[PDB]
This record gives C-alpha cells, sequence and structure tokens, in this order.
C-alpha cells in the first residue's frame, strides 16, 4: 500500500511504457 | 523544457541535462531567429 525499495535513486537513466501485462496461466521468456 | 526555463543557474554551478530516447529536430531551433549566436564546431549545422 505504500512504496519500498526503489528509494534513494540518485539518478536514474531509462523510463519506457506500455500497456499492461497482468484460471489465467502466464508465461514468460527472459 | 530547456531552453525555456523559470531561472537559470549561475556559471560557477551549470547545469547538466541529460536527453535521451528521443527524435531530435534542430531545423526549428535552427530556424528561429531568436539565437543571436549559433556557432558549431567539427561539423556544419545542417547536416545534423
Ligand atoms: C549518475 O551519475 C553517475 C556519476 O557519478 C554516473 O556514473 C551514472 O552513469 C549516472 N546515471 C546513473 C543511472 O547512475
Amino acid at each position: 500500500s505504500e512504496f519500498r525499495v526503489y528509494s534513494s535513486a540518485n539518478n536514474c537513466t531509462f523510463e519506457y511504457v506500455s500497456q499492461p501485462f497482468l484460471k489465467n496461466l502466464r508465461e514468460f521468456v527472459f | 523544457e530547456v531552453f525555456n526555463a523559470t531561472r537559470f543557474a549561475s556559471v560557477y554551478a551549470w547545469n547538466r541535462k541529460r536527453i535521451s530516447n528521443c527524435v531530435a529536430d534542430y531545423s526549428v531551433l535552427y530556424n528561429s531567429a531568436s539565437f543571436s549566436t549559433f556557432k558549431c564546431y567539427g561539423v556544419s549545422p545542417t547536416k545534423l
């Protein structure tokens, strides 16, 4: 309900936005 | 967002802004008459 682990980000170099990913089986390959 | 800023910083502490993942059309700023000087080193301003 709050934010975490991605705190104190000195500087950040990349951002991209897409449409959302997620009785339903969800397969991914990386 | 870079050329129009409410206040510019002093030269003792210049800003360094990162520009990435975009298409840069330099013809609008190059054609714009609002600039007093436009000096390019290395390559000519029209092939960029
Ligand atoms: C942040 O600044 C540092 C300078 O210490 C630089 O090495 C780094 O590439 C910059 N970007 C990120 C995402 O850390």
